[PDB]
């Protein structure tokens, strides 16, 4: 059937989750003992927060997943009643013959309101003995300490390189796709530990591949599909600023941004990442470069004119590096 | 089955067991023994003993009459217009016989979430029927409750628990639970508690069930917050290049958001006793500048990198 | 009544009639005939032909009478993404699609799915992380999101996933003058040499600013009633650009180096009403592009212009900032 | 009322100085149908709002000057009684952004709603520069939506903080300050209507040169001197300045003559009295900076530092809340430099 | 590709985090002297009195037994006493006398004054029967006009109707409330009282009748010295000895409220061996020295100026989303009630309090919650703990000040220019506030000063004092 790869390669079992080893064993410890506290999963998106709880719920409930798991999203239509009424009806109504803990999965609860979070905490407190609550949110600082102190916190760290590489191998040898090692690395660095990014990019690469059975995806296809700046383009701008004339540096700055649709904020972040890998002779060079570029980036967000902001970036890099020379 | 959390297993049932705010608790004990409980609005930070104090006071006052003498309403229950005019008024007007000095208590927990209109309708309910029933309020923000309600109640502002108070109760818990511990392990729990005994118990309980012996290394593995010593090394590194490496690999690559890094950095800077009190204010100022940039929307890696450069410039220039 | 802004009076009516952008039309011709056009994004300089191209595709798809009804262009300005757009889209799409009209038959394909145009949808007070994404899952048979962005700095990868973006290159000099010259000829606008290039130089490649500037200049020429061609000074005035003669005096006072001499000139200049921001922009063009200064001078003056521009943007006294900038440049 | 308000040009023909703009505004009144959104900018006291009022009068009639005052009270999230005087008329409505603080975005979006809900109504926005970037974007929302029924006229002394989208869709009109000869001509007509006895015509010229192009200041200076001297101005009549300018002038001398700690404490008390008299902080900083630069005992290096620290603290003043910290900080740095 | 930046590549050393338990001891919270308890003396109590061992609260234990004990000015006490006495004698005479008194103002005993007067009018507790209508019930025309008419139509007896908290009205729950009052104004032979805190909520019609009949009394707030004196007499009755510094402190924070203080005194005057509330902060080793060097001050003044910029930004940018109250009137709720299709069952679901000010809330800029990170306060508290004048500047010129000053200041200007030999009211307000603040008003003082110097225009002394 026609289905996205995100909805196709979801972990049905807890063994299919990669990159979250510490969370998986502790979660797998809770089921085997039988003691399961209220769960609070948070971290960067696409790290497998929903996949982990669904796999655990399927592992425990077996075929009773449909009648014992109720999934809620705070972002859709959910009033102060609709938040609680479906929860309170599911908690109050019991199957009698099924005395196991009923699980309620709350997705994107960071967008929930202050009083609703406090109301949810009292709802959780009321049904501790017969109901278990799982809360998912993107950011921990958006959650009140009243709700934080009730549910155990499990931070989902971004997926490492090894976790992405293993799942990449599964996709290629199953969907009949070939990935060059250079393109694989470029996708990994750009992914930033987000398998939702990885699966969607690979899906689009196959769609744009007119001959998927024989064409090998390279660096240019990945960068153009995702709209990310290539390292060569960033390196070309950096070397033009460092060792060329002011007029030529301005020419290369405007040409690269116009020919690739690259904003100055992305240019500054990429330059900082590239310059991080070089041993600057003087310590004050790094201090001035980081301080000046941060002020430029802050002023860009306020809505300044492009030409002056672009020249400030060239001046900051040129003046910082002359100090070490 | 399940294991009873030490938050609930060691909940104080008597007003004497509550530690912290010794002045306010002592007067509350006298009120329970004597009677004539005044209207109070207990305010303070979460998890310092606000709800527990009201429940203990109600239990010690009514005793056997607690089942039908207390109308407890929280955020989960409805506290709208109709409830105030009908349910609360009926409870206040109910003729309940109690020993002299005892009075019915209407516990409106989490009153900060109550609407202003409901509070206004509650003004004359507490004033007219104060002879037979009394009102107790617990909230996190005292300014959320309207002023005319505050003019009819004795406002009690619960404060942050001191390190001695939190440590004393933790000592009783580990002694009653036979918990192996060390001096550095308890210091980490007090550090992560921040005057929150509810968070101190949760960290202590998770350490025991997680890694057994309560070490500082074991504690900091479960709080899943940025490690204070990792942040301190980043903020006090002799080389800027080394500090940049610490931030990228141990904080940015591990998924810690810019808010948590700034919050941990400000927390560590506040307790940096090695540095002078003048430089400490400057380093806090740079963190304050960086925190402002994140709030506007600029919370990228460069802002945190510039914060380290400015802080390291302060140390080198000193 | 008869007046209509020239920015929309010369919008393309056919997809192939758009100026340049051969990359955009070639993929769009293939996509239009298959009738399955997915949700897509366009990125380019503000006013480079994003809203014009998508409407030209829209016009060739449905009927002009039916286009205004089937394609309800919900604006990020008029409606909020999760408040009003969210409420309207679920009402609009659940509302049964009106039957195709007759003039659609065998002339206009009319693929039944509704295109929901949102130009600069990220410009609102709230970000629809999945609310806009969810209605594509439920209403895939009708709802399409032909959104518009500006740069590669995307808001979210989810929702913005199965999208084939088109790199809307800014209009080159040759074609943009030709479109500018064509509009002037239709409206019999009298303009001497250099005006058409001057309008683009002020607009910096932008056409939306360029066509509106000509319309303001054309009205200004008619306002005088002298029957004379539009002058470059008139184009400079309506755009707030400081004249070159005033700027030349500014760069000569700082060359003298006298603090009092600069102070007196700024006092007279601030009474003229010319903005300091235009001076800083023009000082940036004069100093950076010039070959009479070393790298050290241009490196330091780049920060001085940037610092003055940042302060002049947050509502600061222009007399203090302009005097401070000119004095600091003098010490360089 | 005052001579500034009673000797007010109430028609396009009544305008005297800057004839080229007067012809431009007259040509705009020829076709009110296609009246674009206007952004009039220039120095203070140049007649920007007078020309806007005259332009609106030529479009509708004398009824535009029939102004009624409606007080609107609003409550924010922390219960501050925000009251705003919304000047209105049967043809146009006037608002002042710098009266609602940072809460201007909600009140601007609210106030424009009923005006659109109720052939077009012109809305005059005084000091449009003081609007935050959130409200300026919100203003751009209304221009692209309610252009059929709402025409926006923006008056601001500085156009630089205005965002680019507003500029690209608003007809930019510049109002240069009148010359000293033009101010004297206006004062000459003003003097004749009040029968003020002038010993020589140089008295009016000295008033014009002391106003720095501000017609309201020159009109107010002429009225104060004439009333003080029984409507008989002489060549030896001193030019009357407001007391706060004199106080600032005394403040500048104290900074230069005494560089110590107790002097700054006295300067802070002087600043408190000036702020208690409802004087805007930016005007205090601007006058204090230029008066300090006028001292002849300071060398070039000191003067460059005064304007540098003033520029730094002026940005801090616009981005701050309490002006006592920024104003004292500027003085403390100046005393730190002059030593 | 072929692009090689002319800088050597870096070989990042491995970073190892092996922390000794000794390093974990440095995590101990350093002693902060900024927080400063004062620990007032425990309340020395003596004797055994019945006034102390009571089942009633202290504010109602000291319920006034006569007119003298109420803390409302005796000037207005006599006027209200006269009207009620004349009302009962007038409404016993067949009848221009509208029984409506409005007792607005920020006073405290606006309800006990009516009760204490009514006790003296009859002299017997059973003789007077005051029907009090409070906000705890539904004060609608459908739910109260039936009961109130039978109470005020039939026929010693001394009956009065009290409408407390008349400014707190809900849109649906109190439907037809003002129409019911107008109905009661005509068909009733018993006096009516409506107390309030703001007169704007009362319709302008009912203000006119009260003003014409001299039944519109404004009870302003009383001085804190009188409240302080009254508390001393009260505490003497129970034989309570209290340090005068704390008793002065209690009156200040409670804004000279007799009910709030008596509630405050009741909790803190129990017989326990514990110190009192700190309240007022002692000096936390406060040394606001000159600092000798202006350079040291130039750093502190810059730090203060920067911190104000931080405080302006961060304070109204909260990460956790806070809701708007469902009872405050809002622009979205105003139009929601304008639809005729809204039935009764949902109008009650979202009912708002009737107000004269629209509550405008920004869903993106909201005040910070207490648990959120706030670095502005920590810098402010630390700076205020070592420099005294910083704390003075914290409450020197707030937003309420310099606005009522400007309003009063312009009124003197609008009265001076209108006294020459309507136009001035609108033409000044047409001028921008900044021009009024710095150009017009400073120059009007110059004109007014020259008027009294020779001793043309009139009334020059008013402007001079306003511009002291
Ligand atoms: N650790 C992982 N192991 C295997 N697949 C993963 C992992 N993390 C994410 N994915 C995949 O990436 C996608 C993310 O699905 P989700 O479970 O919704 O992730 P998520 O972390 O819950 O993101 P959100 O913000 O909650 S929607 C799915 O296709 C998963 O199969
Ligand atoms: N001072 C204290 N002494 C003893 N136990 C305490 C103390 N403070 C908190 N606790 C414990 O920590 C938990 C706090 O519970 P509550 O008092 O209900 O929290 P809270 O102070 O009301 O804050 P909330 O509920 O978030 S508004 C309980 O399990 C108590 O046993
Ligand atoms: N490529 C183009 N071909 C033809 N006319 C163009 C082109 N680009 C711009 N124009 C003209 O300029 C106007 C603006 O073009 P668009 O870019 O489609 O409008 P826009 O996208 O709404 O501008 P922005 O991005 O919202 S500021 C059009 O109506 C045309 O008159
Ligand atoms: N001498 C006194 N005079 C008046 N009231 C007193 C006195 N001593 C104590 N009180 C108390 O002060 C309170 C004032 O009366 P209230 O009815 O509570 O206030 P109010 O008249 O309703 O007006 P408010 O509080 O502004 S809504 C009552 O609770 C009295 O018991
Ligand atoms: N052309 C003119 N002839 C005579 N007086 C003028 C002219 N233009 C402006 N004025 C004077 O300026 C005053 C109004 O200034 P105003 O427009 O409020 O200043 P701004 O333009 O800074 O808002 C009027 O009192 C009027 O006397
Ligand atoms: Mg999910
Ligand atoms: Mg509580
Ligand atoms: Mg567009």
């Amino acid at each position: 059937e026609n289905l996205p790869w995100v909805e196709k390669y979801r972990p049905e079992t807890l063994d299919e989750v990669y990159g979250q080893n510490e969370v998986i064993t502790t979660v797998r410890k809770f089921v085997d003992e039988g003691k399961l506290p209220h769960l609070l999963f948070y971290g960067p998106p696409g790290t497998g927060k929903t996949s982990t709880i669904v796999a655990l719920a399927r592992e425990i409930y077996g075929k009773n997943y449909s009648n014992m798991v109720l999934e809620l999203n705070a972002s859709d239509d959910r009033g102060i009643d609709v938040v609680r009424n479906q929860i309170k009806d599911f908690a109050s109504t019991r199957q009698i013959f099924s005395k196991g803990f009923k699980l309620i999965i709350l997705d994107e609860a960071d967008a929930m309101t202050n009083a609703a979070q406090n109301a949810l905490r009292r709802v959780i407190e009321r049904y501790t003995k017969n109901t278990r609550f799982c809360v998912l949110a993107n950011y921990a600082h958006k959650l009140t300490p009243a709700l934080l102190s009730r549910c155990t916190r499990f931070r989902f760290q971004p997926l490492p390189q090894e976790a992405i590489e293993r799942r990449i191998a599964n996709v290629l040898v199953h969907e009949k796709l070939k990935l060059s090692p250079n393109a694989e690395k470029a996708l990994i660095e750009l992914s930033n530990g987000d398998m939702r990014r990885v699966l969607n990019v690979l899906q689009s690469c196959k769609a744009t591949l007119d001959n998927p059975d024989e064409d090998e995806i390279s660096d240019d296809v990945i960068y153009e599909c995702c709209g990310a700046p290539r390292p060569s383009d960033l390196k070309a701008v950096l070397k033009s600023i460092l060792e060329d004339d002011w007029g030529t540096a301005h020419y290369t700055l405007n040409k690269v941004r116009s020919a690739k649709g690259l904003a100055l904020i992305d240019l500054i972040e990429g330059i900082v990442k590239i310059l991080e890998d070089y041993e600057l002779q003087n310590e004050e060079t790094r201090v001035h470069l980081l301080t000046k570029l941060a002020d430029i980036e802050y002023s860009i967000s306020k809505g300044g004119n492009d030409q002056i902001q672009g020249s400030a970036v060239i001046g900051a890099i040129k003046a910082s590096f002359e100090n070490e020379t | 089955s399940l294991q009873l959390p030490w938050v609930e297993k060691y909940r104080p049932q008597v007003l004497s067991d509550i530690v912290g705010n010794k002045e306010t608790i002592d007067r509350l004990q006298q009120i329970a023994k004597d009677g004539n409980m005044p209207h109070m609005i207990i305010s303070g930070m979460p998890g310092i003993g606000k709800t527990t104090s009201v429940h203990c006071l109600a239990h010690e006052l009514l005793g056997r009459s607690y089942a039908d003498g207390v109308l407890e309403l929280n955020a989960s229950d409805d506290r709208g217009i109709d409830v105030v005019r009908n349910q609360i008024k009926h409870f206040a007007q109910k003729k309940l016989h109690l020993p002299p000095g005892k009075h019915k208590i209407v516990i409106l927990d989490e009153a900060d979430s109550m609407t202003a209109g409901a509070q206004q309708a509650l003004r004359r309910t507490m004033e007219l029927y104060s002879n037979s029933t009394r009102f107790a309020f617990a909230c996190n923000q005292s300014n959320k409750i309207i002023e005319p309600l505050q003019s009819r109640c004795a406002i009690l502002r619960y404060s942050k628990l001191s390190d001695e108070d939190v440590l004393k109760r933790l000592l009783q818990i580990i002694k009653l639970e036979d918990v192996k511990y060390t001096n550095d392990g308890l210091e980490a729990i007090i550090f992560t508690a921040e005057g929150d005994m509810r968070q101190a118990i949760n960290n202590l309980q998770s350490t025991v069930a997680g890694h057994g012996l309560v070490n500082a290394d074991n504690v900091f593995k479960i709080v899943d917050s940025p490690h204070p010593l990792i942040v301190k090394k980043m903020l006090l590194a002799s080389n800027l290049e080394d500090s940049i490496q610490i931030l990228r690999t141990d904080l940015w690559k591990k998924g810690y958001s810019s808010i948590d890094i700034v919050t941990t950095s400000f927390r560590v800077t506040k307790n940096l006793a090695q540095v002078k009190e003048s430089v400490r204010l400057e380093m806090i100022k740079e963190i304050g500048l960086t925190h402002m940039r994140i709030l506007e929307g600029v919370g990228t890696y460069l802002q945190l990198a510039s914060m380290l450069a400015k802080i390291h410039k302060l140390n080198n220039k000193a | 009544l008869a007046q209509q802004p020239w920015v929309e009076k010369y919008r393309p009516k056919n997809l192939d009639e758009v100026t340049a952008q051969d990359h955009a039309v070639t993929v769009l011709k293939k996509t239009l005939k298959s009738a399955n056009l997915p949700h897509m994004l366009f990125y380019g300089p503000p006013g480079t032909g994003k809203t014009s191209t998508i409407l030209a595709l829209t016009k060739e798809l449905y009927g002009p009478d039916l286009m205004k009804s089937r394609i309800l262009e919900l604006n990020a300005s008029d409606e909020r993404g999760i408040s009003i757009v969210r409420e309207k889209v679920k009402n609009f799409a659940r509302l049964t699609v009106s039957k195709p009209s007759k003039h659609d038959l065998e002339n206009y394909p009319c693929p039944p799915y509704k295109i929901i145009i949102l130009d600069e949808a990220d410009s609102m007070t709230a970000d629809a992380q999945s609310a806009l994404r969810r209605t594509m899952e439920t209403y895939s048979g009708v709802t399409r999101f032909c959104l518009i962005c500006n740069y590669v700095t995307r808001i979210i990868d989810p929702l913005a996933s199965r999208c084939s973006k088109f790199r809307f290159k800014a209009l080159d000099a040759s074609n943009a003058i030709d479109r500018l010259r064509f509009i002037s000829e239709q409206e019999n606008v009298k303009c001497d040499d250099g005006v058409l290039e001057r309008i683009l130089d002020i607009s910096a490649g932008d056409l939306r600013r360029g066509i509106t500037l000509l319309q303001s200049a054309s009205k200004g020429a008619q306002y005088l009633g002298d029957g004379k061609n539009i002058t470059s000074t008139q184009v400079e005035e309506l755009a707030g650009v400081v004249p070159h003669d005033i700027l030349i005096e500014i760069v000569e006072k700082v060359k003298s180096g006298d603090f009092d001499e600069i102070k007196k000139y700024v006092n007279t200049f601030m009474k003229s009403g010319w903005s300091a921001a235009s001076v800083v922009n023009q000082l940036h063009e004069y100093y950076i592009t010039n070959d009479n200064f070393d790298t050290n001078f241009k490196n330091q003056i780049s920060w001085l212009l940037f610092t003055t521009d940042s302060r002049l943007n947050n509502g600061t006294n222009e007399h203090i900032q302009l005097l401070n900038l000119l004095v600091k440049i003098s010490q360089l | 009322s005052l001579w500034v308000d009673k000797y007010r040009p109430k028609s396009l023909n009544a305008l005297s100085h800057n004839e080229e703009l007067t012809n431009f505004l007259k040509s705009l009144s020829d076709q009110p149908r296609d009246l674009p959104h206007l952004l009039l900018y220039g120095p203070n006291g140049t007649g920007k709002k007078t020309r806007c009022m005259a332009l609106l009068e030529s479009i509708f009639g004398p009824g535009v000057y029939r102004l009624k005052i409606d007080v609107r009270q609003f409550v924010t999230a922390s219960n501050r009684k925000l009251e705003l005087n919304v000047v209105s008329s049967p043809y146009h409505l006037e608002i002042t952004p710098s009266d609602m603080g940072n809460n201007d975005r909600i009140v601007i979006q609210e106030l424009l709603k009923e005006v659109a809900q109720m052939r077009y109504k012109c809305v005059i926005i005084n000091e449009a520069n003081s609007l935050t970037k959130d409200a300026q974007a919100a203003l751009r929302r209304t221009m692209e939506k309610y252009s059929k029924n709402i025409r926006l006229i923006m008056v601001c002394d500085s156009m630089s903080p205005i965002i680019a989208p507003i500029k690209s869709r608003c007809l930019l009109i510049r109002c240069p300050a009148p010359s000293d000869s033009e101010i004297s001509t206006i004062l000459s007509d003003v003097v004749t209507n009040e029968r003020i006895q002038l010993e020589t015509k140089d008295i009016l010229k000295r008033i014009a040169q002391a106003s720095n192009g501000n017609l309201r200041v020159s009109l107010l200076m002429l009225e104060s001197m004439a009333l003080n001297n029984e409507l008989a101005l002489k060549s030896s009549s001193p030019i009357i300045k407001p007391d706060w300018i004199i106080v600032i002038h005394k403040l500048t001398r104290k900074i230069v003559k005494e560089r110590s700690v107790n002097s700054l404490i006295e300067c802070r008390a002087v600043l408190y009295d000036l702020l208690a008299h409802c004087i805007p902080a930016n005007i205090i900083l601007k006058e204090l900076t230029f008066s300090l630069l006028d001292v002849e005992t300071l060398n070039t290096t000191n003067k460059s530092s005064i304007i540098e620290y003033s520029s730094v603290f002026d940005e801090r003043l616009s981005l701050g809340n309490k002006a006592i910290f920024h104003l004292e900080g500027f003085i403390a740095k100046v005393m730190c430099c002059l030593d | 590709r072929s692009v090689d930046i002319p800088l050597p590549f870096r070989t990042i050393p491995p970073l190892n985090h092996n922390f000794l338990p000794s390093d974990y001891e440095s995590l101990k919270d350093k002693n902060s002297a900024s927080c400063i308890p004062v620990r007032y003396q425990a309340p020395v109590l003596l004797g055994t009195n019945i006034k102390r061992n009571t089942t009633l609260t202290w504010p109602q234990l000291f319920k006034p037994v006569t007119l003298k004990q109420v803390l409302i000015e005796p000037k207005l006490k006599l006027r209200i006493k006269n009207w009620i006495e004349t009302s009962f004698h007038t409404l016993e005479k067949p009848t221009e006398f509208v029984p409506l008194m409005i007792l607005h103002g920020n006073s405290i005993g606006k309800k006990t004054l009516i009760q204490t007067i009514m006790r003296e009018i009859a002299g017997d507790d059973n003789s007077y029967q005051i029907y009090e209508v409070n906000s705890n019930m539904n004060r609608s025309k459908k739910d109260l006009l039936d009961i109130l008419l039978d109470f005020t139509t039939t026929h010693s007896d001394y009956g009065l109707v009290l409408f407390n908290d008349v400014d707190v009205l809900f849109k649906e729950h109190d439907r037809g409330y003002w129409a019911m009052i107008s109905k009661l104004c005509e068909f009733s032979r018993r006096p009516l009282v409506l107390t309030c805190k703001d007169l704007s909520l009362v319709p302008s019609e009912l203000i006119a009748l009260a003003s014409e009949q001299n039944s519109l009394f404004h009870t302003k707030k009383i001085s804190t010295s009188t409240v302080y004196a009254f508390l001393t007499k009260y505490l003497k009755s129970l034989e309570i000895e209290v340090c005068d510094d704390w008793l002065r402190d209690v009156v200040k924070q409670n804004n000279a409220d007799i009910r709030k203080c008596l509630m405050h005194l009741q909790f803190w005057c129990v017989d326990t061996e514990a110190d009192l509330i700190s309240s007022k902060n002692r000096l936390p080793v406060l040394t606001s020295t000159l600092g000798s060097s202006v350079k040291d001050i130039s750093q502190l003044t810059d730090l203060l100026s920067i911190n104000d910029v931080i405080g302006q930004a961060t304070l109204n940018r909260s990460m956790v989303r806070q809701e708007i109250d469902s009872t405050t009137m809002t622009p979205e709720k105003v139009n929601t009630f304008q639809d005729q299709n809204l039935d009764d069952e949902m109008k009650l679901k979202f009912d708002y309090v009737i107000d004269y000010k629209l509550h405008l809330n920004d869903p993106n800029r909201q005040p910070l919650l207490p648990f959120e990170l706030n670095i502005y306060q920590h810098i402010q508290e630390q700076l205020e703990a070592r420099y005294s004048y910083v704390r003075e500047a914290n409450h020197r010129l707030d937003n309420e000040y310099l606005v009522n000053r400007f309003k009063k200041m312009t009124e003197s200007t609008l009265n001076f220019l209108a006294s020459r030999i309507e136009n001035a009211e609108i033409d000044l307000l047409s001028a921008t506030t900044q021009q009024i603040k710095a150009e017009i008003n400073p120059f009007v003082f110059e004109i007014a000063k020259s008027d009294a110097n020779v001793k043309f225009n009139a009334d020059p002394s008013i402007v001079v004092r306003k511009w002291e």
